[PDB]
C-alpha cells in the first residue's frame, strides 16, 4: 500500500536506520545531541506528499533544512543541543543553537 | 577529518563563485566520508549515502570543482558520460562499464575504492522521449555488489554502498519550467518577459529555486531524483566571473604563464584592459573557461616565440590590441 | 492557412499551431465579428486557462469592429467570473463591443498600442411587428443599453451622465485619449 | 518458515516432494519492494542475493544472461552448489520485463518476452550451466529448491483491474 | 495544395509545408488583402518569433494591394514594440497598407526587388447616415490621414508637407525611385 | 540453445549432459532418450523480416 | 598495444623501451619525449578504454626494467594521429 503522511511520520523515527536516527548518530560524532520535534516530522511528511517523492524525499528535504546547520558545527563549538522546529523545516526560522 | 571551512577555502582557492554550491559539497563530503570513517555509527544504525546532484550550464566549474574534492584527498576519481550508456542487449555499452574505470583507476583495491569518488555528466539528454538506461543506473545507487575482473581471476566485487555518486549536466529548458513555477505563465506575448539582454543571473536564480516537481517535467524519472537526496545550482560565468579566473585561481591561467615568463628574468604584466577582451572573446564564442588558454595561449605563442630569440629582454606588456591581433606587446630592454 | 510550430522540450518534440502555441502561454486572440460561435471559443479558453492555473493572468488581445451584445456578454462575465486576472490589450481597434471588453480587463491590466482606434456607442437593435411587441423589445434594448453604461462607468470610473452622453453617439478616441477616459491603463510602445 | 522446513525435509522422509512456491511482490514504486528484501538477508541462514530485470536479456545476446543470477548466489554461498541448490533469490524490477504492447510479437522482445521465456525453466526447477567464476567445466546447479521473489512496480496494472 | 518538406535535425527528420518551414527562419509572409484574420496570423507570427530569439532580425515579405487600416496598424504597433528589428522585403507589389508596412521595417533593413512596384494613397473610407454622425466619421478619417502621414514621413525622412502632396493622389514609385523617395534602402538583384 | 558460433549455448550440449548420466559412455549414450521443453519458445517470428539471423 | 588487462601486446613496453635506449639512466630517459602515433584510431567514435589505459602511464606512474620503476613525469607523451572525421566535427 502507498506510503501516508502518518506512514512517514512513522518511517522516519520508528525504523531502527530510520533517516533521523541517522543525522542523530551523525552530530553524535561531533559531540552534540541532535532531536527531532513531534511537528517538524510531521511538516516533513507533508512536504514530501506534496512533492510526490516519498520516503525518499524525507532525506532531501533534511539535508537542504541541516545543510547550513551541520555547516558550522564542525568548527563552530560550545553548541550543545540543536533543536528543530517546524518553523526550521520552511526556512523562516533558524535552529535553536544551545550552548552548555 | 577538514571542516566545512576548510574545504571551502580549498575550494574558493581554485574557484571563483558558486558559493552556495561549495557550501553543498563541502557538506556534503565531510558527512559522507565521516560516515565512511565512522562505519560503526557508536550504535546498530546503518548510516546511508546521501548522493549529490549538480545542475548547471556547460563551461560553469562541474568537473573543476569535483576534481578538487579528489585532489585534496588521497582517493581515486574517475569520470563518465551518460549518453554513451545504454539499456542491456543493445549495441551501446552499459552502466557496469563505469565500475569497470573505478577499479582500474584504484588499483582494483577495494578499500581505496570504496573511498574514491565517480562524477558523471550529461546527465539530461536521456530523460522520457532513453527510460532504460536510467532505470539500469537506478540499480547502482542505492547499492550494489557488480564485479568486476582482476588484474586488468577471483573477480573482486566492489560494492556501490559506500561510492559517492556526483550526476552533473547542463539542462536546456529547465529555466522556463521553473519560471512557470515560480513565476507568471506569459511566455509569448505584449505581457511577458522576454530575455532579451543575456541575463546571467536570472538562470542560476532561478535554477537554484528548482524543486523536484520541476525535475519531473523535465523528464527525470521521480525515483532517479530520489536517489538524489542532495542538490546543487551552479551559475553561468559572467564577464566579471571570467576576469578573476584569469587570476583569482591558485593555479590561474596568467600565474602560469607568468612562473614561465619570470624563470628566465622576464616579467609578464597582463593588463586589466586585456584580461576582459580575453573573457569576452570566450563569450562570443560560448567556448567557455575551457577557450580561455587557448585565447591566451595564441596571444602569447607570438610573444614568447621571439622572446627567447633576442637577449636583455627586461618585461613584457599584453594590451588590448594584442588580444585583438591587430599589435605586438612591448618588450622592455 | 495557419503556420505550425516546433516546441521544443527535454521530454520531447511537439507541434502546435500559431493560435495554439500562443494558448500555452494564456494569450487570447479575439478577432472579427463578435458573435456566439466565436465568443464561446473564447469563453472555453478561459475556463481551461483557469483550471490548468487559475493564479496566474490571462492574457487577452481584442481587434474586431464589435458585434451582438449578448455573446459580447458572455465574455464580460467570464472574465470577472474566473479569478485570474484576465488582462486585455487593444490591437487595431476596438469597437463598441471590443471597447468593452477592452475595459473589461483587471485594473493596471489594460493595455493599448500607440496607434488604436477605439469606438464606443449605444447599443443597435431592431425589431418589426406588432405595437405591443415593439414596446417589449423597445425597454429591454434601453435597459441593456442602461446596463452596459453602469459597466463602462464603473471599469473607466467616468460619472453616469458622461458616460451616457458620450456614448449617445458614435466617439472615436486615440490611444493616448483612452487613457484619460479610464478605458485603458497604460499604452505600451516598446519592450523594455 | 515453509523454505526452512522444506530444507530441514531435504531427505524427504514423507511421500511427496514438497514442492516449492513463489512469491510476486506487487507495490506501488517507493513502497519499500527493495528494502523487504535487504532486511530479509540480515536474518537468512541461507544464501541470498538480489538481481535487476532490465539487465537480463535472451542467450546469445550482448545483454545479460538469466544464469548470472545464480552465479551471484555461489559466491554468497562460498561457491557451494550444495548451499546454493537451496537459497533465496529476489529479483527486481519484474514489471520491466512485460511486453511493451507488442503482443503480435512483430519483433522477439529479448529484453522483455524473451527474459521470461528464459526465467520459466529456472522458477521451477531446471538443472542450469552457470560459469565456473565471474565455460570450460559450466557448473551445473540444480534450481529445484531455490526460492524466487519477484518484485516490481507494475506502473498502469490499476487501470487493468 | 500547399507542398510539404523534410527539415534534417539532430532529432531525426521532421515534414513541415512550406509556409512552417520558412517561419522556423524567422520568415514572415504577408500576401492578399490585409484584414483583421490575417493581420492576427501575422502579429502572433512575430511575437512567437520574439520569444524564440529576441536578438535576431525578423524577414516579412510584403506582397499586397492593401487592406484596413486598422488590421495594417496592428502589424506596425507589433514591429515597432517588438525588440528584434522587422526587415521589410517588398515582392511582386506594395499598395498603400503594403507600402506603410514595407517603410515601417528597421531603418536599413527595408529592401525591394528591381521589378517591385510600391505605390501610396491617401485613406480611403465611406459613411452613410446623419449629418452629426457622419461628421463624427468624416473627421476620424482625417485624423487617420493625418496620423498615416506623419509616421509615413518619420520612416521615409521627409517632410510632412511633401508627403500630403504625394498622398492626395495615388502615386506609384519603382523600386529605384523608391530608394530615393525613403521607403526603402536598398534592392535585390542577386545574391552575393 | 543458440545457433553455433554465439555466447549463447550451443546444441551439441545436450549430449554433453547424456553422457554426464550414461559415465560417459558413448555406446550408452547412443541409446537414450532425450527432453527438449519449451520448445515452442524458439518458433521463428514469422512476422519479424528475414533480416537478422534468430540464433534464438 | 592493447586494451587495458589485455594479454596480446604490453601496454608499459613504451616506458621500457625508452629506458632501453636511454642506456637505463633516469635522468636520460626523463628527459625525452615519447610520440605515440596513430591515437584517433583506437579513440571513440573497446577503444575507449585504451585512452584509459595509456592515461595509466601517461601521468603519475613508476613502471622501468633495470623492475626499476622510474618515474615519467617529465617524458613529453606527444600524442600525433590524423584524426580522421574531426574536420567535420569541428
Ligand atoms: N571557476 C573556474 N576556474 C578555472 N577554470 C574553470 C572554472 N570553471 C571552469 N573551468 C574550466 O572548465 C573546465 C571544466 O569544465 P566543466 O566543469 O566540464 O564544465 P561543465 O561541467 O559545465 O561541462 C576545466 O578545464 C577548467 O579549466
Ligand atoms: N515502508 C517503508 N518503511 C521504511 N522505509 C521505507 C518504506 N518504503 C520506502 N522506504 C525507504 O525507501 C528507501 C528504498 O526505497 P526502495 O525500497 O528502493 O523503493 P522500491 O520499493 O520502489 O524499490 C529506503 O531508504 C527506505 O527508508
Ligand atoms: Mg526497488
Amino acid at each position: 500500500n502507498e506510503l501516508s503522511e502518518e506512514a512517514l511520520i512513522q518511517i522516519l523515527k520508528e525504523p531502527k536506520n530510520a533517516l533521523t536516527k541517522q543525522y542523530q548518530a551523525l552530530f553524535n560524532l561531533e559531540g552534540v545531541d541532535l532531536e527531532f520535534r513531534d511537528e517538524a516530522l510531521d511538516a516533513i511528511a507533508k512536504k514530501a506528499m506534496a512533492r510526490k517523492t516519498g520516503a525518499r524525499g524525507l532525506r532531501s528535504i533534511v539535508e537542504a533544512a541541516l545543510l547550513d546547520t551541520m555547516y558550522d558545527l564542525p568548527s563552530m563549538e560550545d553548541v550543545e543541543k540543536v533543536v528543530i522546529d517546524e518553523s526550521v523545516i520552511d526556512g523562516q526560522s533558524e535552529p535553536l543553537l544551545i550552548y552548555g | 577529518l577538514p571542516t566545512p571551512h576548510e574545504i571551502r577555502n580549498h575550494l574558493d582557492d581554485y574557484v571563483i563563485g558558486q558559493e552556495q554550491a561549495k557550501k553543498v559539497l563541502a557538506v556534503a563530503v565531510y558527512n559522507h566520508y565521516k560516515r565512511l570513517r565512522n562505519g560503526d555509527t557508536s550504535n546498530g544504525v546503518e548510516l546511508g549515502k546521501s548522493n549529490i546532484l549538480l545542475i548547471g550550464p556547460t563551461g560553469s566549474g562541474k568537473t573543476l570543482l569535483a576534481e578538487t574534492l579528489a585532489r585534496l584527498l588521497d582517493v581515486p576519481f574517475t569520470m563518465a558520460d551518460a549518453t554513451t550508456l545504454t539499456e542491456a542487449g543493445y549495441v551501446g555499452e552499459d552502466v557496469e562499464n563505469i565500475i569497470q574505470k573505478l577499479l582500474q583507476k584504484s588499483d582494483y583495491d577495494v578499500q581505496k575504492a570504496q573511498r574514491g569518488i565517480v562524477y558523471i555528466d550529461e546527465i539530461d539528454k536521456i530523460s522520457r522521449k532513453g527510460e532504460g538506461v536510467q532505470q539500469a543506473l537506478l540499480k547502482l545507487i542505492e547499492g550494489t555488489v557488480a564485479a568486476v575482473p582482476p588484474q586488468g581471476q577471483e573477480f573482486l566485487q566492489v560494492d556501490t554502498s559506500k561510492i559517492l555518486f556526483i550526476c552533473g549536466g547542463a539542462f536546456a529548458g529547465l529555466d522556463k519550467v521553473i519560471s512557470h513555477r515560480v513565476e507568471t505563465g506569459s511566455g509569448i506575448g505584449f505581457g511577458a518577459t522576454v530575455k532579451a539582454k543575456s541575463d546571467k543571473a536570472s538562470e542560476g536564480e532561478l535554477l537554484a529555486q528548482v524543486e523536484p516537481e520541476d525535475l519531473i517535467k523535465f523528464g527525470l524519472i521521480p525515483e532517479f531524483i530520489g536517489r538524489l537526496p542532495v542538490v546543487a545550482t551552479l551559475n553561468e560565468l559572467s564577464e566579471e566571473a571570467l576576469i578573476q579566473i584569469l587570476k583569482e585561481p591558485k593555479n590561474a591561467l596568467t600565474k602560469q604563464y607568468q612562473a614561465l615568463f619570470n624563470l628566465e628574468g622576464v616579467d609578464l604584466e597582463f593588463r586589466d584592459e586585456a584580461l576582459d577582451a580575453i573573457a569576452k572573446k570566450a563569450m562570443a564564442r560560448k567556448t567557455g573557461a575551457r577557450g580561455l588558454r587557448s585565447i591566451v595561449e595564441a596571444a602569447l605563442l607570438d610573444t614568447m616565440y621571439d622572446l627567447p630569440s633576442m637577449e636583455d629582454v627586461e618585461k613584457v606588456v599584453i594590451d588590448e590590441s594584442v588580444i585583438d591581433g591587430q599589435s605586438e606587446p612591448l618588450l622592455i630592454y | 492557412l495557419v503556420p505550425m510550430v516546433i516546441e521544443q522540450t527535454s521530454r520531447g518534440e511537439r507541434s502546435f499551431d500559431i493560435y495554439s502555441r500562443l494558448l500555452k502561454e494564456r494569450v487570447i486572440f479575439l478577432t472579427g465579428q463578435v458573435e456566439d460561435h466565436m465568443a464561446n471559443l473564447i469563453v472555453a479558453q478561459m475556463l481551461f486557462l483557469e483550471a490548468e492555473n487559475p493564479e496566474k493572468d490571462i492574457y487577452l488581445y481584442i481587434n474586431s469592429p464589435g458585434g451582438v451584445i449578448t455573446a459580447g456578454m458572455s465574455i464580460y462575465d467570464t472574465m470577472q467570473f474566473i479569478k485570474p486576472d484576465v488582462s486585455t490589450i487593444c490591437m487595431g481597434q476596438a469597437a463598441s463591443m471590443g471597447a468593452f471588453l477592452l475595459t473589461a480587463g483587471a485594473k493596471g491590466k489594460r493595455f493599448c498600442l500607440p496607434n488604436s482606434r477605439v469606438m464606443i456607442h449605444q447599443p443597435l437593435g431592431g425589431y418589426q411587428g406588432q405595437a405591443t411587441d415593439i414596446e417589449i423589445h423597445a425597454r429591454e434594448i434601453l435597459k441593456v443599453k442602461g446596463r452596459m453604461n453602469e459597466l463602462m462607468a464603473l471599469h473607466t470610473g467616468q460619472s453616469l451622465e458622461q458616460i451616457e452622453r458620450d456614448t449617445e453617439r458614435d466617439r472615436f478616441l486615440s490611444a493616448p485619449e483612452a487613457v484619460e477616459y479610464g478605458l485603458v491603463d497604460s499604452i505600451l510602445t516598446h519592450r523594455n | 518458515y515453509n523454505h526452512y522446513k522444506r530444507l530441514r525435509n531435504g531427505d524427504t522422509s514423507n511421500g511427496v516432494e514438497l514442492g516449492k512456491s513463489n512469491i510476486l511482490l506487487i507495490g506501488p514504486t517507493g513502497s519499500g519492494k527493495t528494502l523487504l528484501a535487504e532486511t530479509l538477508a540480515r536474518l537468512l541462514d541461507v544464501p541470498f542475493t538480489m538481481a535487476d530485470a532490465t539487465t537480463l536479456t535472451e542467450a546469445g545476446y550482448v545483454g545479460e544472461d538469466v544464469e548470472n543470477i545464480i552465479q551471484k548466489l555461489l559466491q554468497k554461498s562460498d561457491y557451494d552448489v550444495q548451499k546454493a541448490q537451496r537459497g533465496i533469490v529476489y529479483i527486481d524490477e519484474i514489471d520491466k520485463i512485460s511486453r511493451k504492447s507488442d503482443n503480435p510479437s512483430i519483433t522477439r522482445d529479448v529484453s522483455g518476452e524473451g527474459v521470461q521465456q528464459a526465467l520459466l525453466k529456472l522458477i521451477e526447477g531446471t538443472v542450469a550451466a552457470v560459469p565456473p567464476q565471474g565455460q570450460q567445466e559450466f557448473l551445473q546447479v540444480d534450481t529445484s529448491k531455490i526460492l524466487f521473489i519477484c518484485g516490481g512496480a507494475f506502473a498502469g496494472l490499476d487501470k487493468v483491474i
